[PDB]
This record gives C-alpha cells, structure tokens and sequence, in this order.
RNA sequence: GAGCUACCUAAAAACAAUUUUAUGAAUCAACUCGUCUAUGUGGCAAAAUAGUGAGAAGAUUUUUAGGUAGAGGUGAAAAGCCU
RNA sequence: UCUCCAGGCAUACGCGUAUAACAACUCGGAUAACCAUUGUUAGUUAAUCAGAAUAGGCAAUAAUCACACUAUAAAUCACCUAUAACUUCUCUGUUAACCCAACACCGGAAUGCCUAAAGGAAAGAUCCAAAAAGAUAAAAGGAACUCGGCAAACAAGAACC
RNA sequence: AAUUAUAUAACUUAUCUAUUUUAUAGUAUAAGUUUGAAAUUUCGGUUGGGGUGACC
C-alpha cells in the first residue's frame, strides 16, 4: 500500500505474513502510519531544499551550452 | 582524581539511552531525526 | 567513543543481545526451551534428472539470438485462450458463465500454488 | 517508569515483597525526606474488618483461634495470625494475646453491657463506657483506621442515642455510630516507646536517612514605630 | 473494608466510545479500511475473531463452570 | 528560487488535485467558503460610520474579531460559540501598570438534551449561551438544523445535524415504529431542512473523513485481464458474423 | 544530557589471619580513602608518582540495569555535585 | 645457555581484525633490529560452554556447616485440579599483545582460581664533571636546626591543655 | 526597595444546582477582598581608608 509515514514521506509499504488480523496484532498496532503536525515545516523545507537542487542543474546546463556553443 | 575518563562504554545504555527506539518515542526525539535527515546525517541516531 | 557507522550484528553488544544474520528459521521453540524443527519448514530442492538433457551451459556463437518480444497478457492470451474461444464461438457453444472451462481460475485459495498473493518462492 | 508494588488484589496470608520507595514518587523526584536503603521486608496482609464473616456463612458471631504472634517488620505493634472454620489471616495483637487463646468477633449490639474480655471485637454498643478499646472504625464497615499503633489505647468516654465518642490516643474527642466495631484492649508492644535506638547505623537499618546539614508576625502600621 | 489492589496498577478503563455511534441511523467513516490506526478518524468495532481451527501453541481454556468435570459438591483435596 | 503560488493559495491548489478533485462539488464548497462566525466574545460596530469625539469628523470603523481558543474537548459539546479568551489585562485597568496574563474561561454545564428527531437523550457539556440559543430557535433540533458550521463550533454537533438531515432525507421509518402518525408529524415539523439524500450524507465531514469515504466509494479489486480480454474477443468475433 | 558525579530503586557480589566484654570493638592484609613530605609543574598524569598515613563485618566497599533535568534535579550545606 | 625481576591464567563488560603467514620498508612505533605499519591471503567449527499452551485453587515456621543454640535489622517457581498437545537440533557468540584516558600514557578497570609450573627485562654506546634528584654509611656532639623535631632516626615511648 | 502576583489558602457577591418558607447548603465560571509560592526591575552625586554626619 501507499502510506504516509511519521517522517511526512510517501514510502510504498511491503505488507508482511501473520497469523492474526492486523487488528490483534500488539506489535504491528505500534508501528504509526501517520504524521502529526510539526511534519508540515519539514515537509516544506525538503520541498525548497528539492528546487534548490533542481535550479542549480538547470542553471549550469545552460552554463555548460553556452562553452560548446563558444568553443565550436 | 585524573578525569578524561567519563565514558565508560555499555552498549544497553547506548541504545536506550540514544537509540532508534528512544527517539522516536517522543515527538521532540522524532523531530531531532527530522532534523538529522534534512541536513544529510548519514547517522541518523545510534 | 561508539562507533555509529558500522553495522549492528550479534558480534557486538553483550551475550544477552542476539540476532539473526538472515537465515529463514525452520522450527519452533517450545517451552522447556527446546527446539522443535519442523519438517515443512525446511526447505527442499527439487532437482530435476539431468541423464540425455541436450543442454549445456553455454551456446554456439553461431546461433543467431532471436528479436526481443518479451511475453505480454495478450500474446500468452492468444496462444492458449482465443483458439477454444473462437472455436466455440464459431460452434456457438460459448457463455460467460464456463470461463472456467477454458482455464479462467475464479478465485486463487485453494491453489496449492497462488499467483496473487504468491505463496511460493522462486 | 514507577509502579506501585502494591498490585495483590487477593488476601493471602503468604508474605508480600514490598519494593521500597526512596521518598520518590511515580515521577521519580523526592517528595518526602530521609527516606531509603533499610532492611528488605516482606509484607503480611492484614485484615483490619476483624468481624468478616467466613465466606458462605451467616452474619452472626463467630470466633477464632490464635495460632502464634509474630513480630512485623512493618509495623510498631506485632501481628497474631488466627484461625477459624477454614480460613487463616493476620490481624493486629492486643496486649496479652498468646498462642492458643480463643477470640470472639460479634456482630450482637447487647441491649446490656457485655463483659469486656481483651481480643474480642464488639459493637462500640455492646461495650461499656470507660472500657480500653483499639482498632476503631470511624464509619461501620469501613475497617479499622485509628488506634492500630503498639501499645494505643482509646477510651469509650460517651454513648447517647446511636452514637459514641471515643477518646483517641492524642486526646482528641471523636465520634461514631455505635454500630462501629473496635477490639478490646490496648495494643501490643506496651514498650516500644522504651526502645533506645542507641546507634546512628540502627537507624540507617530502619530505612531512615540522615537529615539536611543546612542551618513572623508583621507589625501593623500603628506598631511599626515601635518595634 | 480496604480493598487489594490500588487503582494505578489496575487494567485501564477502556476509553469512552466516539459519540458518532451514539447518534441513530449514521454510519461512522473509521479507519478500518486504511488497517492502521490514525488519530483523527472514529475507532472500528470489530467482530470477534475465531481462527477457524485449533492451534494447540494458542489453545485457550474453557472456564470452570463449563468443564465437562464440573461439579456442584466441593471436594476437599 | 520562488514558490509559483502564494502560501495562502497552497490549500485551495490541493482540493483541485487528486482524490480531493473527485469529491462531491457541494461538499468542496463548504470546504472552500470561509465564513466568520457570529460575535460572541466582543461587541459588533452596529454602524460602519461614527463622528470622532475629539476632532468631530466622520471616521470608518470595523469589526476586528476577537482571536479565540477552541479546545479539543469542545468539539465532544455544543458550546454556543464560546470558547477560551487567551489575552493580556493591565493590572488595575490602567495602561501603565503591568501586563499580565489573563486566560477567561467559559462557564460549562452537563445537560441533558431530548432530539426529536432521533428521539434519543444526549449527555452534552454545555454554556448557558446554547440554552439560549436554543429558546431562540424553539427547539433542540431547530438550533442543531438551524446554525451554520461557523456558529455551532463543534464536530458532535456537525455530527448531530447530519443524523437529523439523513434522517428527514430518508423519511425513515425507523423513528417511532408502531406510530407512523407520530412520525409523519415530526417529518412534517422539520419538512424545510429536507435536502437531497446525496448531500446529507458529506454534511460536517472533515476532509479526511472525506477522502476516507471517497476512497471506500471508488475502493475495487482488479478485473482479471481474462476477463478483459474475452470481452475483446467476443465482441470483434460477434462483428464479424454479423 | 545522571555511561562522570549527587541521591535513590531492583538484582547481585566481596571481606584472609589474629584477639575480643561479641561488636558502626581491637591488630592488620586484600579492598576503599587521601594525612604529611619530597618529586613532578607542557609532567607518566589537564591532579600523577614515591614514601608516610586513615578505615578495613559496616552509616562498609564494589558490579549490572533503571530513575530524578536547568524557572530544575540531588545535597550527613562544601552554595558541593549534575560528562 | 646465563644473570636478574615477580600478578599470572580465565570469564564478564568493552573493543572490532590490532589475530596468523607471506611480501614490502613509503607512512605508523617518539630510534634501530623487528614489526603493533602498508599490501595480499588466510582465520573463531558446540544439543553439554554462552545467548535467544490455557484456566483455576493455594502457602504462619529465614540465613549463618543448621544441630544445640541465641538473636534482630525479620531475611527467595513449586504443589494440586482440569483442558490442550502426543517426538526435536535450526539460529547466534567463540581470533588478538584488545577496553576508558587525544598517545604502545608510572593512571582508571568487576569476578573465579592460583603466587610461580604462569609472566617478564631496570642498562643504545661511552664517560665519572658542577648543580639537581634517590639510596646507604658517620669521628665527637645530640634539636645547639627551624616559624615549627619539617624531614630523617640503632627512636616509634610517657603526659597535659 | 518599587511594581505585580487565578501558586496555594481563605472569604463575599453573582452564575448554576438542589432543596427549602424565604432560608439553607453546595459550585467546570465571572468579579471583588484577604493572605503571598513566585516574577520583574533598580542600587543618583559630593564626600584619604572607613564610620559617621552631612551637603546638592
Ligand atoms: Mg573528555
Ligand atoms: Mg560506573
Ligand atoms: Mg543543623
Ligand atoms: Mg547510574
Ligand atoms: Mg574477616
Ligand atoms: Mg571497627
Ligand atoms: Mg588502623
Ligand atoms: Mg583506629
Ligand atoms: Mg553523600
Ligand atoms: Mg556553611
Ligand atoms: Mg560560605
Ligand atoms: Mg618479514
Ligand atoms: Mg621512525
Ligand atoms: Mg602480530
Ligand atoms: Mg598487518
Ligand atoms: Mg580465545
Ligand atoms: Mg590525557
Ligand atoms: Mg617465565
Ligand atoms: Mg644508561
Ligand atoms: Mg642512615
Ligand atoms: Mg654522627
Ligand atoms: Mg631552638
Ligand atoms: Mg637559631
Ligand atoms: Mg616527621
């Protein structure tokens, strides 16, 4: 399944073999599928952090036509 | 008495002490990961 | 003074911490800690006879390699499904009801064998 | 991370391991000082309700046999296990029980005085006024909360319509139904006020530990001059 | 009559059911189609579970009274 | 960088993408519309214009409203719009004392509270302001069907109104069996809050409860490609003999 | 952040020989502490060495795990200790 | 082979290949030899050592060679009733001159056995200065020293505020 | 020291309940009054060393 995890991301989880319905399971109950809302400052820095990244390619592709198109 | 000597090393202190388990237990503890993860810790925690 | 880069393994940490290096486990502890190894759980090959196999490991650098076309629902449907279909169709001897007939499984429980979840491995 | 050793829901006569406390609370941070170390100890569960009729029997009175009297760790005054149909538990020993002795536990309000014999447990409307009593009950049925010291006796100094007043150890007058129920008799250890500690390590054995080494009226304005 | 057992140590009290059950005729959004909890949707309530065959490292007993040696007179041993 | 969109746009660029585009057009608009509530806390400017005391000049006024702090508890009652005050005082009510914290709070009841509708008894913690209120509209139910989202301030009683709209949307026989006069005289009571049985069904859900019963709705397994594939077939064989 | 240190909780451990009114007694090891002197003073050591000394069945010492957190904790109060 | 010194071997915690052989002689050891260094290849083998079904009923009686005794600080599942199951060996630890002290640090570091059968080397070569440090010995005297018998002594006794 | 002080602890009036012929009791709150756990801020100038008196 596609779940949320406590960290803000979207991880695809694997589901796993048991014996008893998920909703017996002690174990499996601890384990959060959610993230609270001190998630959403970080949600947004990754994102700024992920365009920063993106500009600085795009910006030196440019840079990088301009020496061939000067060299030849 | 000579000091420098204040870790005296225990792997059951270490991981409870600053553990996976230990920091996600609080949502302060969660966002020290958060954290961690956005400046690129290749640690996460102990 | 730890070191928080290498792996966390049963080598490390005190007798009491243990864990497993990967190994599926092949039985139970009971109590009166004793170990109960279960026939089933260990598995078993299946090794073919290999007396008069014309295969070897390797081929002829003169065999000519064929044009890719990997194997798709529809080329696997056509091969098996669509001759009885069209067959029957033709005869007029066709319902939806007896897709089973032609090899359509409803349901897989059941199956020793189940393709979705699969219950086998490789 | 603190739970409370006391998690027994069922009476047994089997000595109970107690965890000590330190002074610490469920937070873990001292609220009460010069708590800690001591002496382990095993707690005896003792049944304070000393008229509780055997279970599947009739509310009517009943006695016991004393096995022997021990001496509790926990407590000042020292604890007899007695014995009656078929059931065993400990109770608080008076002043002169012995091993053997037959008690009697009374539910009868006797319209006349009844004779006082020390252990017995009568309604406060049974006994005499001036008659020693110990283990009261301030409400009926509640079990018994005052004079359960070593060597504490309270006098029976009033009785007026359904009501008592009982004399406790400090002195102070208090009052109840005379339906309550209390035991005749001081409470054992009548010495243990003589006990002479003697050592500072006796104490430290006791789970006692040693206190702090650290070392109002305003006038009015009137007044303030003259201070 | 002191009672054994303080509070604190006591199983918890189960936690107050959503008032969405109390209201008639409405049927509460849960998370028991998500399999995992969330703390902002209503708590399913789910049927009791039976295996469909006997596990016997799981086997749990019947209680007294419905012992096929279940007898009224007690007998002292 | 920048951001193409403003951050106050953020939320309404997401309900017009994904799951969230699918649901219901009623149900986003209730999502999208932002409404202030009622005055409960301060008093409203009863006109837009007043004459300035010390210069005599007509001068524009508004309403700015008070910030309120809803608790989580709130939202299990049906306080009238009440809620906690977080503020500051001056000690001794002059500006140049000290600033103090001040937190009012909310005087709150436990009643109990009889719908007509549902015909049963609800435990609810309780201001005097919704007594009040509810004198107002002549009725427990009338206050629940009544009052907007805004003013009920409450997630039990969003609950509760969409138990009484289902309720009228259905004429359920369910309400007072064994007396269908009864019943019709209530439907018949409450017949102008009658709306279709589609819209009742999202009325007060949060969003997430929302994508929750959208997902339930468009929730299926896979069709075998068997079957798929068939269906191909059959229908370009059947073509072909006609 | 209590793997140091302060105090506490749980589970454990160690104490030879010699005398004694039979023990917070005596003599004195292991062990714990740190009186006085010399050396060392970028040293072996960010508090040590060498001697000399104090206690050494107890309010003793020591091990493992847990607890109390800075507007705080702990303190046989040195305003001492909390890497 | 000789001369001399006197905490060794195991386990725990910790450490993480420093283990062993070969080859190298750049770096590391505060210098060489040789390797604790570099490269390559190897290694630690366990059913006994070590780690990792359910519901009921129920308990007065320390330990100390546990007997006699004395004591006070008052001190460790079982057993029974029913229910269920009706033959099993997989997994993990195991090397070392090692850990905490920035160091191949005169430091810190728990338990069992033992006290040399185990483990080790204070001197790279030479010289015999001053000053400085440590050890021993002292004619006659014996606190005259010094703030003070500090330190040392073939002394280590007495007494009082 | 000046300014504050729903830390506690009391009270009074409302509010809300019951009862009551107006009385009692209570009290998820508001406004006061009394206590002060605390909080915040400050240490004018001339005066051998001070003490003191003084002075501006
Ligand atoms: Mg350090
Ligand atoms: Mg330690
Ligand atoms: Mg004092
Ligand atoms: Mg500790
Ligand atoms: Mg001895
Ligand atoms: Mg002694
Ligand atoms: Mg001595
Ligand atoms: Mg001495
Ligand atoms: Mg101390
Ligand atoms: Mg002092
Ligand atoms: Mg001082
Ligand atoms: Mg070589
Ligand atoms: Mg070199
Ligand atoms: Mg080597
Ligand atoms: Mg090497
Ligand atoms: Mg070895
Ligand atoms: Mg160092
Ligand atoms: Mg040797
Ligand atoms: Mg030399
Ligand atoms: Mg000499
Ligand atoms: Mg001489
Ligand atoms: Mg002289
Ligand atoms: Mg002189
Ligand atoms: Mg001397």
């Amino acid at each position: 399944a596609w779940r949320r995890d406590i960290f803000g991301r979207i991880v695809w989880h694997k589901f796993k073999q048991w014996p008893i319905p998920w909703y017996l399971n002690k174990r499996y109950n601890r384990r959060r599928f959610f993230a609270m809302p001190y998630v959403d400052r970080f949600i947004r820095l990754r994102i700024e952090k992920h365009a920063r990244i993106e500009a600085r390619k795009r910006s030196l592709q440019k840079k990088k036509e301009k020496i061939l198109h000067a060299k030849f | 008495r000579a000091r420098g000597n204040e870790y005296q090393p225990s792997n059951i202190k270490r991981k409870h002490k600053h553990g996976w388990v230990r920091r996600l237990s609080t949502p302060a503890g969660v966002q020290v990961i958060l954290r961690r993860m956005l400046k690129g810790r290749k640690s996460l925690s102990h | 003074g730890a070191d928080r880069m290498s792996k966390w393994t049963s080598k490390r940490g005190p007798r009491t911490f243990t864990k497993s290096r990967g190994a599926k486990k092949t039985g139970i502890y009971t109590s009166d800690r004793k170990f109960v190894q279960i026939k089933e759980m260990v598995p078993e090959f299946v090794v073919p006879d290999l007396t008069g196999f014309k295969l070897k490991p390797y081929v002829n650098y003169r065999a000519p390699a064929g044009i890719d076309t990997p194997l798709t629902a529809k080329a696997l449907f056509q091969e098996t499904v669509a001759p009885a279909i069209e067959k029957d169709f033709k005869e007029g001897t066709f319902d939806a009801n007896n897709l089973e007939k032609y090899g359509f499984e409803p349901t897989q429980e059941g199956k020793l064998f189940q393709l979705y979840p699969k219950n086998f491995p490789r | 991370k603190f739970v409370s050793w006391k998690s027994r829901t069922k009476y047994t006569v089997k000595p109970v391991k107690m965890r000590k406390s330190g002074g610490r609370d469920h937070t873990g941070r001292i609220r009460v000082h010069g708590i800690g170390g001591g002496h382990k100890q095993n707690y005896r569960m003792i049944d304070f309700l000393r008229f509780r009729p055997e279970k599947e029997k009739a509310p009517e009175p009943f006695e016991e046999k004393v096995v022997v009297v021990r001496y509790d760790p926990c407590r000042s005054a020292d604890i007899a296990l007695v014995a009656g149909g078929s059931r065993k538990r400990w109770i608080i020993a008076t002043e002169n029980m012995k091993a053997g002795d037959t008690i009697l536990n009374s539910n009868h309000i006797g319209r006349m005085a009844v004779a006082a014999q020390e252990g017995d447990a009568h309604p406060l409307g049974a006994l005499p006024v001036g008659t020693l009593i110990n283990n009261v009950e301030s409400e009926p049925g509640r079990g018994a909360q005052y004079i359960r010291a070593a060597g504490t006796c309270g006098v029976l100094l009033r009785k007026v319509n359904g009501t008592a007043i009982i004399q406790l150890p400090s002195k102070r007058q208090m009052q109840v139904l005379e339906s309550c129920t209390a035991t005749v008799g001081r409470v054992s250890n009548v010495n243990h006020n003589q006990r002479v500690i003697g050592k500072a390590g006796r104490n430290r054995w006791l789970g006692k530990r040693p206190n702090s080494g650290l070392w109002k009226i305003r006038p009015l304005p009137p007044m303030k001059s003259y201070v | 009559a002191y009672e054994w057992g303080v509070r604190s140590t006591r199983k918890p009290e189960p936690r107050p059911l959503d008032r969405v059950y109390e209201i008639p005729g409405l049927e509460p959004i849960t998370y028991e189609g998500k399999k995992h909890f969330v703390p902002w949707l209503a708590r399913p309530i789910f049927p009791p579970w039976e295996r469909g065959w006997n596990d016997p490292r799981f086997h749990r007993a019947a209680p007294i009274h419905e012992q096929t040696l279940y007898k009224e007179e007690p007998c002292y041993i | 960088p920048l951001h193409r969109y403003p951050v106050h746009l953020w939320q309404k660029l997401r309900l017009r993408q994904g799951i969230c585009a699918r649901l219901p057009a009623h149900f986003l608009r209730s999502l999208e519309e932002e409404r202030t509530p009622t005055p409960v806390h301060y008093k409203p400017h009863g006109t837009k214009f007043k004459i300035n005391p010390k210069n005599g000049q007509r001068e524009r006024v508004e309403d700015v409203p008070i910030p309120v702090h809803y608790p989580p508890e709130s939202q299990q009652g049906l306080w009238g719009g009440e809620g906690l005050i977080l503020g500051y005082r001056y000690a001794n009510n002059d500006k140049l004392s000290k600033r103090v914290k001040k937190v009012w709070k909310p005087q709150l009841f436990t009643r109990e509270l009889y719908s007509e509708i549902l015909d049963k008894k609800f435990t609810v913690t309780v201001t005097m302001r919704t007594l009040d209120l509810i004198d107002e509209a002549y009725g427990f139910d009338f206050y629940i069907l009544k009052t907007p989202k805004e003013d009920l301030g409450s997630k039990f009683g969003m609950d509760l109104k969409r138990g009484m709209l289902l309720r009228l949307a259905r004429q359920d026989p369910h309400l007072h069996p064994e007396n269908p006069e009864r019943r019709a005289a209530i439907y018949d009571k409450y017949r102008s809050f009658v709306i279709p049985e589609a819209e009742a069904e999202w009325v007060g859900l949060t969003l997430e409860e929302a994508l929750e019963k959208q997902r339930l709705l468009e929730e299926k397994d896979p069709v075998p490609l068997f079957k798929v594939y068939v269906e191909e077939l059959v229908q370009r064989l059947q073509e072909q003999v006609l």
